[PDB]
RNA sequence: CCCGGCGAGGGGAGUGAAAAAGAACCUGAAACCGUGUACGUACAAGCAGUGGGAGCACGCUUAGGCGUGUGACUGCGUACC
RNA sequence: AGGACCGAACCGACUAAUGUUGAAAAAUUAGCGGAUGACUUGUGGCUGGGGGUGAAAGGCCAAUCAAACCGGGAGAUAGCU
RNA sequence: GUGAAGAGGGAAACAACCCAGACCGCCAGCUAAGGUCCCAAAGUCAUGGUUAAGUGGGAAACGCGGAAGAU
RNA sequence: CACAGGUGGUCAGGUAGAGAAUACCAAGGCGCUUGAGAGAACUCGGGUGAAUCCACCCGAGACUCAGUGAAAUUGAACUCGCUGUGAAGAUGCAGUGUACCCGCGGCAAGACGGACGGCUCAUCACAUCCUGGGGCUGAAGUAGGUCCCAAGGGUAUGGCUGUUCGCCAUUUAAAGUGGUACGCGAGCUGGGUUUAGAACGUCGUGAGACAGUUCGGUCCCUAUCUGCCGUGGGCGCUGGAGAACUGAGGGGGGCUGCUCCUAGUACGAGAGGACCGGAGUGGACGCAUCACUGGUGUUCGGGUUGUCAUGCCAAUGGCACUGCCCGGUAGCUAAAUGCGGAAGAGAUAAGUGCUGAAAGCAUCUAAGCACGAAACUUGCCCCGAGAUGAGUUCUCCCUGACCCUUUAAGGGUCCUGAAGGAACGUUGAAGACGACGACGUUGAUAGGCCGGGUGUGUAAGCGCAGCGAUGCGUUGAGCUAACCGGUACUAAUGAACCGUGAGGCUUAACCU
């Protein structure tokens, strides 16, 4: 349907009730809201974007203040597209909360993977190239726990990059 | 590695660079004054600022432990009694480094001293 | 005399017919290295030339369509002993 | 007393690598071998080119040997590019 | 007979295949082989025939089949 | 060559040392010929300063490795793929397709780079081999021959023949068959020939050669472009600029063993025996991480042998591989795993099918008319409008003046200098160099500091006991680089350059 934005911070383990140890990663969501709605008519197809964060008014481009303004939203850090399902449409400035992936429970993490130097062909394939600063989409992740005060969400095993990097969480297709 | 890491590469062995620093810290503590590359400057600036931040409190084991890094009997014998004083109400920032114009395309120099460095 | 570093080197004035003769010194072309003049070239395939061919600045019969440099395109085109 | 043993200097290139217009027109690095004996070295001299020398690889004779350099035979040469 | 010692046009290319022996120049017209949908200059010309498989646009012997060909 | 190579004798100290060996010291000699620059004349725009005569630095053009500078080669290069011809794989002949121009880092499909022979894991077919896993061969066993993701390009003995060798015999883990110049004689070598010396003699006017003789022996060079991967400078998408996406096209992988019941059901006289692929459970490989399971972590602590020093001890610093070990911060890895190679869909060979003949039968098809193999494409992860066919969406800015001519996609001057970028500093989980994220006084970007965390282990001093060593309370102490949240204590100041000033021509619809 539509997924959200969040800042990886770290990883560390949860223990269950029974005794069980399961990683997870900490990701902080902030409330994404739609900036600008685009549909078949004008646009040609059916899409939101969504923005996150925020940032200091003096950074902020001309352009990207009156773009913000013109949806009457904070300004952030970037913005990201959603493919919707031929579901409810939202409005421009409707904050999306991270009740979503609450009961779902199967989500798909996409990332920026960290740098790294010149790779032999041995280190990359067990051809040489660039290394890192590229894509890492990792699907069939269910998440472990949710909460909603903290916007903190939990998901099996690791997520790629490192801490500071931003990814995002959308429904898992598969099933 | 280049990850997370902390200090330059600095091709040489570590004894050296230990005894360069000692050196270049033993300079600065004497005159209060360097001229030096930007890199060099900001590496005595890393090394010395602890051995001031630790002589501010006088003790015998603070002496010791500027003798044993510095192995000047004359320099450990100036702080403690100078610096120590002149500094005491200052937490960080003991020393600043100058632009003094050019390389710019080789390697740039600027003068590394103390805050006040006289009076 | 001035710049230059109180050097080297350069720019003036003077001598010198001439310094487009300055001790690297008569006359001074090419292969090679830079700048300016006009043009082609960032959607365009092969011995790179040959004819056609719109323009770009200038001088001409002071237009009446000529020449000084270029060809975007186009038919042909597997260097020499 | 050891053509004795380990082990420095020293000697041999026996093995591997460095380069094949090289650092050198054959040298360098790392091991191996001898390290009181058929040992090595400083200096002086003799064995001379169809020849000398050669514990026989026809090895070496001025960075070259199945016969070295210089000037003359020779501006040589049958065949050939 | 050609090349050897002959240019040029056609066979998509090519030296032995077909026409064809270039003194030079001219923005002229007519032929040979070969073509007249375009690429590329010329009739999408006229009549009588075979062709449903692109055989044309690659094939022996043999009872339309035989028929499998090269990044 | 001031070379890195070679040069005969004497002076021969201390410590732990049997030693002129080993490690550091006495007197003495050195820190090496690449590691590192000034402001480089001049020229432009600026701000600052006593009101002509100007003085200071920035943002630039003008040097750059603080640099002389050689190297085999070179007919001229505007140096693409496939198909056909060709003294025979055509960058150059004919047909077709693709690609913005010029650079940088790696990998060689291959340039016939340049001056016979086999030793060949990377793209190929036979079991290829710089030392992963396998399937079959009534294989008596080992072993050959047949096949996959694949090219040990350093190596046996031999018949046909010349040896490693082109067919193969014994082959073991291969002694091996050609494509690419058998990837390189820009690797090696001769092991037989035409070629290192002998060598019977030859075809052969001769050259040229005899994959014929028995043994064979010394074979040279510093990526030129080109194909692929990644990444840069310029320009264009038509006024300029900042962001976010659709999408023509392109990239790589679809492996495989077991079990639960379903069900000991169907079918089947009995024996026999699934479809079930419904769910879980292993291995090879890909992405990502360090909390967990090992290493490194020459930047952190502790122990210890010799030696020099701090005037001596206690205690430290320098050297002996990081002098030798116990560990180990962050980071980097696998010896650890969360996921992946789906599920499903389309069209499929064979096959399985609703009604149904021509030709009162039959039949997968003639009329209406449906599934389906690990094959193909979507579906899974993507980049991508340099796709010049140059896209879509949102946002920000310029609203001046005058003169001249060859009077129009015209030219010139003063002023303005927008949004955006670059210029410089801090810098990073970005990095060879480019490039990219965040900040620059309207601030945690870097350094240090505060408290915590990890690591290491009981630091020194003090008083007591032991007439030595050493222990006791001080003390779970001292130190801690890269980890966590703040702190302006210090460094990113006021700024300056490019980038504009209403945006070309023709046409259809709105009030003029």
């Amino acid at each position: 349907m539509i997924g959200l934005v969040g800042k990886k911070v770290g990883m560390t383990r949860i223990f269950t009730e029974d005794g069980v140890s399961i990683p997870v990663t900490v990701i902080e969501v902030e409330a994404n809201r739609v900036t600008q709605v685009k549909d078949l008519a004008n646009d040609g197809y059916r899409a939101i974007q969504v923005t996150t964060g925020a940032k200091k008014a003096n950074r902020v481009t001309k352009p990207e203040a009156g773009h913000f303004a013109k949806a009457g939203v904070e300004a952030g850090r970037g913005l990201w597209e959603f493919r919707l399902a031929e579901g409810e449409e939202f409005t421009v400035g409707q904050s999306i909360s991270v009740e979503l992936f609450a009961d779902v429970k199967k989500v798909d993490v996409t990332g920026t993977s960290k740098g790294k130097g010149f790779a032999g062909t041995v280190k990359r394939w067990n051809m040489a190239g660039q290394m890192g600063n590229e894509r890492v989409t990792v699907q069939s992740l269910d998440v472990v726990r949710v909460d909603a005060e903290r916007n903190l969400l939990l998901v099996k095993g690791a997520v790629p990059g490192a801490t500071g990097s931003d990814l995002i969480v959308k429904p898992a297709v598969k099933a | 590695m280049r990850h997370r890491k902390s200090g330059r590469q600095l091709n040489r062995n570590s004894s050296h660079r230990q005894a360069m620093f000692r050196n270049m810290a033993g300079s600065l503590v004497r005159h209060e004054i360097i001229k030096t590359t930007l890199p060099k400057a900001k590496e005595l600036r890393r090394v010395v600022e602890p051995l001031i931040t630790l002589a501010k409190t006088d003790s015998v084991a603070n002496r010791r432990l500027a003798f044993a890094r510095t192995r000047d009997n004359e320099i450990v014998a100036k702080l403690f009694n100078e610096l120590g004083p002149r500094f005491a109400s200052r937490a960080g920032g003991y020393t600043r480094i100058l632009k003094c114009g050019f390389a710019g395309d080789n390697a740039p120099m600027a003068y590394i001293e103390l805050v006040d460095r006289s009076e």
